[PDB]
């Protein structure tokens, strides 16, 4: 009837595939050549149950001078995707530790999905020799399960920006966590 | 006129902002009971109505 | 604007255009609180030029 605009964001560590998902969301086509360090000003249209929803994306990186104007993308935030990457067991432990007080700091009350991104990495012969090299292994889905229930995740999916599996699935997901509206409010003074 | 008809992309009028509040509903709340703010409202009130 | 208008619009459109990111030039918002999400669009129509 008419388009819903909702506000998504991502948070995730560098090099965890954030930029590549929104990309790949996008105009379904990986780029090999130039990946830019954000992806920016783009609404992209979704439907998942006869509602139609504008989905402005928003993306945050800390390379460089990025983080100081990092916390200006989080108002009137709608759904957040904190990201993390499979191939890499130094993201996940970080979650807990720095992204999540952050998020609850200047955004609380928003649905958080927790994902874990390229899948075919986990598998791959150089990515598990170079873990088992310091006698780590990639991140295992059980881990990222007890992850999600531990920090509260509305969901947790896994991605791969190269096969574009599960990406349109994910979205789906994230849009319709973010068309609920909460549950009023808590506490409330009187 | 030219927003809601144009070939690259058109606004339409059913759209709601933040608060919710229609064009219609911005259009009441800048009335004001001056004789030269209600001329106008009025006319593009029902100016977008039709 | 000097008299209702720029001559250098154009010229930097092109230029955006032509390195590439069209997009992200055209709909960029304001971060301050006091004026966040406003574009250039608003600009546009708020100075009543067509
Ligand atoms: N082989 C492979 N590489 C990927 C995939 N997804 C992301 N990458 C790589 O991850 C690198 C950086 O990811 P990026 O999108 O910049 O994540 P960001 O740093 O959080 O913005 C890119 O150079 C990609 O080559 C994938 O599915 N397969
Ligand atoms: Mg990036």
């Amino acid at each position: 009837m008419a388009a819903i605009r909702k506000k998504l964001v991502i948070v995730g560590d560098g090099a965890c595939g954030k930029t590549c998902l929104l990309i790949v969301f996008s105009k379904d086509q990986f780029p090999e050549v130039y990946v830019p360090t954000v992806f920016e000003n783009y609404v992209a249209d979704i439907e998942v149950d006869g509602k139609q929803v504008e989905l402005a994306l928003w993306d945050t990186a800390g390379q460089e001078d990025y983080d100081r104007l990092r916390p200006l993308s989080y108002p009137d935030t709608d759904v957040i995707l904190m990201c993390f990457s499979i191939d890499s067991p130094d993201s996940l432990e970080n979650i807990p530790e720095k992204w999540t007080p952050e998020v609850k700091h200047f955004c609380p009350n928003v649905p958080i999905i927790l994902v874990g991104n390229k899948k075919d990495l986990r598998n791959d012969e150089h990515t598990r020799r170079e873990l088992a090299k310091m006698k780590q292994e990639p991140v295992k889905p059980e881990e990222g399960r007890d992850m999600a229930n531990r920090i509260g995740a509305f969901g947790y999916m896994e991605c791969s920006a190269k096969t574009k599996d599960g990406v349109r699935e994910v979205f789906e997901m994230a849009t319709r966590a973010a068309l609920q509206a909460r549950r009023g409010k808590k506490k409330s003074g009187c | 006129n030219y927003l809601t008809e144009n070939p690259h992309k058109k606004a339409d009028m059913r759209r709601q902002d933040s608060r919710g509040n229609t064009v219609l509903h911005a259009l009441v709340a800048i009335a004001d009971n001056t004789r030269e703010n209600t001329k106008f409202v009025t006319k593009m009130y029902d100016l977008l109505l039709l | 604007l000097s008299n209702g208008r720029n001559d250098t619009i154009p010229v930097l459109l092109d230029i955006a255009e032509r390195t590439g990111n069209m997009r992200e030039f055209i709909n960029s918002p304001f971060r301050d609180i006091y004026y966040r999400g406003q574009t250039a669009l608003h600009i546009a129509i708020e100075r009543r030029c067509k």
